């Protein structure tokens, strides 16, 4: 008991386990707001673009956007801020278009010294860096479809379009998109990036040893994965949802690859890929409804406890139940 | 980086609106009424940037641009706690001194005669701003400096920034007060018409709503146009404390407004805040709960918009959007979302999904917050059509009425009819009855 | 004193028992080898011997799980093994010293384990929680809860709809503003019958519904697994009850609405078969909830209050569950089975008295004549049996019944049958 | 959830009745006349949800609807402390104050002036309710303004609730007091068409028996028409405590009447209280028992009915039901079954099941009790038919005399004649036998 005791008080006070938990926070939760929006505006306008990751992962692209970001956000100066860094996981030849994992190459690191990292093992930095990687494809995702969506309102604006029955039906799929997606991201903040959170803080200052360190930080990591959906129980309903993502992303590049045309009928302006995007809306919509059945049904199932959160998150209008 | 606002105060309500609003920034940010921050502002963790420009390390200043017709509200200005925030270059006041004399077109006119002037503080301001997205103006639009004034203003941040988006948060006149501004339905329409013109998203703030919540939640009789600009600032203040203060969530406007615009016409917006508490009531922080913010939000007190009650449309919000700040507890949201179920508490646009998305944002740690959680939503309800087709209603009524005309009569935009507020009706009841539409399932064909 | 049965070679008089059981191994795990037993080992003493060890078993297996939380005795336990030093001393084995010294240790850690029980662990709320879920204590409650579910829980139960019942249930706790989030994840909902495995079943899902309570450390030593089976079966019995009044409400509430409908012969006599089937469960209902339920709810609360051991206290609330399950007739096959019986003829007239507003048609008024039939005959069966239990005095709560049910004599004018509703 | 009662407030004399019971249930609840619950409310054992809505957060307001054709009343009530206690949507008040003229015709005429408001805050208040049973109508049947208004709101509950139960408090005139209101025969004639036609369950209240509890239970010597409200207010109060006080039994409308309503006709209850005592009289705590009681339930001088002597009519309860509360004790309760039983207090019905029941409830902790154990009984008794023959006897005299019936001859309702006066005679006279039949075994047919 002694032992323990001078143990916990030699992580707290001298090897800042605190302190790296709260750069934890600050780097790879994008505590900086502004950091994470200036980076994910990056990585949306680079994967629209079609640019490979010897283009995007290149280190002068990588280090111009991370200082960017930094210079952008309050706490991008701070020094746990500094502790963050972008590396690649592999090297993609061609960014594949519409693919949520496009991003997934990219792995947030953190340095433990010792002993701390016998408590931060690698592993738990190499699951950081996954709910990192995964944090900043939906970022990825999320700006380029408002992207897609400012695009459209830009072209409106130039062309006078706010009459487009097609202009008007690509926006209100592209809102519809965007609001589903922020519930989802809302839910999977609360339960993973929040609750998990404040229960890795609660047991970081609970830690009695370096193995009771490493147990605590393990929870953290697992709870941020269960309720981020990133359980391999959860893995079927994560490759739904990463399917759901790529069929946004998809309308998403079809409404971006054109402007709205100006106003030539009576229908208002035409979009050239207006059928596409109709298209990938119905596609849309139905995997969505598809969605709410099967989670429906996987609740009612008590499978997945969870993911009765996700069908609530997705439903809490109870939008998705009456249609 | 954050996307930076440029606010634009127009007129007597616009110009209380904007000292109101750097007031509640300085506050939470513990910037002195000089602009200079408070040694007790410590937690460099709120964006000046976003509505505020540094004029050196040490000294904030608003991006805003001030622009009236009428002096009386820039000298208030001057004498607010708000004058030394705002830069003196970028405050415009007509040299004339005589006002619009309250009436639209007057203002208009002074602020097309100023237009240079303040597009240049304009641009003043937006160098300011790191990542600046656009310009939002507050105003007036029962007044006849404010209304004027912030259509001038718009119409040259379009003009200026024809690329960059313009929202406008266009106060619309009480129509359960009587309006000193008996011109006020006609300025109204004009504001409409340059929101409709010139501004890509028009956010409607009836002053009716206003005053009823300074009624019956702050417990103000009358509420002045002063008392409801700052009870606007407020609520912008609180649901910008996002942006203002950068968090792993709603880092940005568009992800917040995203889920609340279906279509770049139907951009006619409810707002909702919870927990609702009057400013006097700030000592007892209640221990609100998710349950509990959701049951308050529920209550037509706290609601920004004053709808009609049409009988005849079942109006309804299609989505609703909350970001909650503060301590939030997941298993209270939860409990809450249970309890609306069961209550059914939300109607949802039933031809695509919807929900309620929920964003969590820090609290300035300078601004002591009386409420453990607060929360904005931002909806878009086909009551909100109620408050637009009231303001169209207004607008023709007076314009067939004539009445007040003679103060518009003096400039030369309604000197002879009011067929500009007449067409500006039309198009604010079109706008109305598109919003109610995407509560419908044809939504998917409007337009 | 280590509740360490240290017998590798079977030599002591106590057997290990097979551990019923981190389901820490049964106090069962050891057990009193009866034919090993010292002859010179009076049955009473042993009895007290093994409910020494399993209570010392129990205390050190919660003392695994609790923070270290001494031993009742303390320091005192040293005390007891000089006192059985002195008797090992001793030329003679007096059984009296012995049991003595046992006693004292039993009351101290008794009474160490009543007051962690009721001060420290709070057995009275979830006594109370017991009460107001399992035995349908919030009776009202679990009325409007019925009244809400019924048309989710009136279908057969599937593997599925366990978990919509469950939603149901909160949905009217939250409407019935029962706004407990920590009774709620106390409350299970059960399993598929009859289609809806839901293969097995006698009656259809909605019988089969069950309600399960997971019972926390150390109160889980209270609720064992014959205790919550038979608070499952009050919770049926219970729900059937509200099942049936809500069945009769109906009726009446069709009726009401029907009362700008001429009242036509039949339907008066449907009207009037529900009424008296409504006074008559009713009465029974009131009977069950004060003479039974409060009356041995009173007596458990008052005798735990009443008494410094956590046995005595388990008595008191095993002796409430026996007087629950004696004066519901639970026990008596044969009457439960005609009870149920005349439940379902007065839950089939109450269907019948609801989906007719006006006069019954030529289904409606044979649906009426067999349901007046069977409740006639049902009620002269149980009031014969009431009266005969009245006059056998076997059962207070029976013959408080058959005065109950017969207060205006009617049945007794009747011959004890609920009159003919006239089809 | 708990079965939402909607309290309906018909006319003058019925607005008074309703705003006093309103009244009554607050103080038992711990609801203030603004509608904030009192910090001495701790009791969350009530049904508030039943009898009241929420109007905010924490205030909440009875679900009463107060419709007067007489402003006096309304306007009293609006003047009050319980102003806020009522929907202000609910409340109807005739801008000319002159009420009925003591003529049902024109307070039915004021009601359906106001039928599509009056439904409309009905349907409201549904709404407002998370499961409404109905609507309960609180009037006076002898006036103008409540007898006619108390008619157009039984009308407007079928209109808008066919499907949910109409109960209507229908006051029978005093019959030793003289009634102001000359019409009240034909008041009370219209009452009885729409208990007959439109409400679901009437609970009759003679005032003659109100006004004999008074005098000899409440130690009142001269009842004013507003203490006869007051003691019908109470008594319905008392009678639906285990409505309004949830608890193991008797916990919904439905259930309750179920037991009380032979035939959907037969839907006039009876209603009786023991052991009575007065508001004043607290100081002498009685130790009244359970049997005693019983035995005092069964004196004419307890009953909530002023039944005339029948001579002809072997009178006898059809159903007898007592809601006990307060402090009970299960063996007092048995010894008062005991003695109702070795007494025979109660004669029932020989074509079905019946007996006077017992629930035992807690009393209100938020209202002071004058008695330390009280109970109300319901019963449906065949004397209640001499009561209803007397009502129907008046009805049809004052029909076929046209007595009063020019103030109501203003009104359409009895502009021409008096035939639905007559129509409702009738139909009271039917119930009359058919609760003579009730006492026999061709109760079975009662109603028919």
């Amino acid at each position: 008991s002694l032992v323990n005791k001078a143990a916990v008080d030699y992580f707290f006070v001298e090897l800042h386990l605190e302190a790296h938990y709260e750069a934890l926070r600050h780097f790879l939760l994008m505590e900086d707001g502004e950091f994470a929006q200036s980076l994910s505006d990056l990585l949306f306008e680079k994967l629209g673009a079609g640019q490979t990751p010897g283009e995007l992962l290149n280190p002068l692209v990588l280090n111009s956007v991370l200082s960017k970001a930094l210079q952008c956000s309050l706490h991008g100066d701070t020094p746990h801020a500094s502790n963050l860094s972008l590396a690649l996981k592999y090297l993609p030849e061609v960014f594949a278009p519409n693919a949520p994992d496009v991003l997934s190459c990219l792995e947030l690191r953190y340095k433990v010294d010792w002993p701390l990292n016998i408590v931060i093992t690698e592993g738990c930095l190499s699951k950081y860096s996954g709910v990192f990687s995964f944090l900043l494809q939906l970022k990825l995702m999320m700006w380029a479809l408002k992207d897609v969506c400012f695009h459209l309102k830009r072209t409106a604006l130039l062309s006078h379009m706010a009459g487009s029955v097609q202009f008007r039906q690509l926006q209100l799929f592209k809102h519809e998109m965007q609001h589903f997606v922020k519930v989802i991201q809302g839910y999977i903040a609360n339960q993973i990036l929040h609750v998990t959170w404040c229960e890795f803080r609660a047991r970081l200052a609970t830690v009695g040893d370096l193995e009771e360190i490493q147990r605590a930080h393990a929870e953290y990591l697992h709870e941020a994965v269960f309720r981020g959906l990133l359980t391999e129980k959860a893995a079927p309903v994560m490759n739904v949802i990463h399917s759901i993502f790529s069929l946004v992303l998809k309308f998403r590049s079809q409404l971006i690859s054109q402007a709205w045309g100006p106003p030539g009928g009576p229908r208002g302006a035409e979009h050239p890929n207006f059928a596409l995007m109709q298209q990938s809306y119905n596609t849309f919509k139905y995997y969505s409804h598809f969605l709410f059945k099967v989670v429906t049904k996987l609740v009612n199932r008590g499978y997945q406890p969870h993911l009765e959160d996700f069908l609530l998150r997705i439903n809490f209008n109870n939008y998705y139940q009456d249609a | 980086m954050p996307r930076e606002i440029i606010t634009l105060q127009l007129g007597q309500c616009g110009n209380q609106i904007g000292f109101e609003f750097w007031k509640q920034l300085c506050a939470e940010h513990g910037i002195s009424p000089e602009g200079i921050v408070e040694e007790f502002a410590t937690e460099g963790t709120d964006r000046k940037d976003v509505f505020f420009y540094q004029a050196d390390d040490e000294h904030y200043i608003p991006r805003a641009v001030l622009l009236d017709l009428e002096p009386r509200v820039i000298h208030s200005i001057l004498n607010s706690p708000y004058a030394k925030l705002y830069n003196p270059e970028n405050i415009y006041l007509s040299e004339h001194g005589g006002g619009a004399g309250n009436n639209w077109a007057s203002g208009f006119s002074q602020g097309e005669k100023i237009h240079e002037d303040i597009f240049d503080i304009i641009d003043r301001e937006a160098d300011g701003s790191d990542s600046l997205e656009g310009f939002v103006l507050c105003h007036s639009i029962a007044g006849g400096t404010g209304s004027g004034l912030g259509s001038y203003l718009l119409e040259r941040l379009n003009d200026r920034y024809p690329k960059k988006l313009v929202q406008t948060y266009s106060v619309f006149p009480n129509q359960d007060e009587m309006s000193d501004v008996v011109v006020q339905p006609y300025n109204s329409l004009l504001t409409l018409k340059r929101l409709t013109q010139n501004a890509d998203c028009v956010v409607v703030l009836d002053n009716t709503a206003l005053n009823r919540i300074a009624t019956d939640r702050l417990h103000i009789q009358n509420p002045s146009f002063s008392q409801i600009n700052q009870l606007v600032s407020t609520i912008m203040s609180a649901s910008t404390t996002t942006l203002r203060y950068p968090g792993y969530m709603n880092n940005d406007l568009i992800g917040l407004i995203a889920s609340l615009i279906p279509t770049p016409r139907l951009h006619f917006l409810m707002t909702g805040y919870t927990p609702l508490t009057t400013d006097q009531s700030v000592a007892s922080v209640r221990k609100t709960t998710v349950l509990d913010v959701m049951r308050r939000l529920l209550q037509p007190k706290n609601v920004m918009v004053s709808t009609g009650r049409d009988r005849q449309t079942n109006h309804c919000y299609i989505a609703i959007l909350n970001i909650i700040q503060g301590e939030v507890d997941p298993t209270q949201v939860h409990k809450s979302l249970q309890r609306i179920r069961e209550r059914k508490l939300a109607n949802f646009i039933p031809w695509g999904p919807a929900s309620i998305q929920v964003a969590l944002s820090r609290k300035s740690p300078y601004l002591p917050s009386a409420h453990r959680v607060s929360g904005l939503m931002m909806a878009n309800h086909t009551s909100i059509s109620s408050l637009f087709e009231r303001t169209c209603r207004q607008y023709d009524k007076l314009r067939k009425r004539e009445a007040f005309l003679e103060q518009f009569r003096k400039e030369d935009m309604f000197k002879d009819n009011f067929d500009e507020m007449d067409t500006s009706r039309e198009i604010v009841q079109q706008l109305i009855d598109e919003y109610h539409a995407a509560t419908r399932p044809d939504y998917i064909s409007w337009g | 004193l280590h509740g360490l049965l240290l017998d590798q070679h079977e030599e002591f008089f106590i057997k290990q028992g097979p551990s019923s059981g981190m389901l820490a191994p049964s106090l069962k795990q050891f057990s009193l080898r009866v034919e090993i037993l010292p002859s010179y080992i009076p049955v009473r003493v042993a009895e007290k011997i093994l409910f020494v060890g399993e209570s010392v078993q129990m205390f050190e297996n919660q003392n695994v799980n609790l923070t270290r939380k001494g031993s009742i005795l303390k320091n005192q336990e040293d005390t007891f093994a000089a006192e059985l030093h002195r008797l090992k001393q001793q030329p003679l084995f007096s059984l009296v010293d012995f049991e003595q010294v046992v006693d004292r240790i039993r009351s101290t850690v008794a009474e160490h384990l009543w007051k962690l029980m009721v001060e420290e662990s709070d057995l009275l709320g979830q006594l109370k929680i017991i009460k107001d879920f399992y035995l349908l204590g919030r009776g009202e409650l679990f009325q409007a809860f019925i009244d809400t579910a019924q048309h989710m829980l009136k279908t057969p139960p599937t593997a599925v709809t366990e978990h919509d019942v469950n939603v149901a249930f909160q949905q009217s706790a939250h409407k019935v503003l029962l706004d407990d989030d920590n009774l709620l994840p106390l409350l299970h909902l059960t399993i598929e019958y009859h289609g809806k495995s839901p293969r097995e079943a006698p009656a259809s899902g909605w019988a089969a519904l069950g309600l399960s309570y997971k019972v926390q450390w150390p109160l889980h030593i209270l609720f064992t697994p014959a205790v919550l089976e038979k608070y499952n079966v009050v919770f049926k019995y219970l729900l059937s009850v509200r099942r049936v009044q809500a069945e009769l409400q109906h009726c009446w509430a069709l009726q009401m609405q029907r009362k700008h409908l001429k009242s036509n012969q039949t339907d008066a006599i449907k009207w009037r078969l529900r009424n008296h089937m409504a006074f008559l469960v009713d009465n029974l209902q009131y009977y069950l909830q004060v003479d039974v339920l409060e009356s041995q709810f009173s007596q458990l609360l008052h005798q735990i209050n009443s008494t410094r051991d956590f046995e005595s206290i388990r008595l008191a609330h095993d002796h409430f569950l026996s007087n629950l399950l004696a004066q519901s007739f639970i026990l008596l096959k044969p009457v439960f089975h005609c009870l149920n019986e005349i439940l379902d003829l007065c839950h089939s007239f109450c269907s019948l008295v609801s989906q007719n507003l006006g006069p019954l048609d030529e289904r409606g008024a044979a649906q009426l004549s067999i349901l007046v039939k069977g409740f006639s005959r049902q009620s002269s069966l149980l009031f014969k049996i009431l009266s005969s239990v009245r006059n056998h005095q076997i059962n207070s709560d029976l013959a408080q019944l058959l005065l109950r049910l017969d207060y205006n004599k009617y049945y007794t004018q009747a011959g004890g049958t609920l009159g003919s509703f006239g089809m």
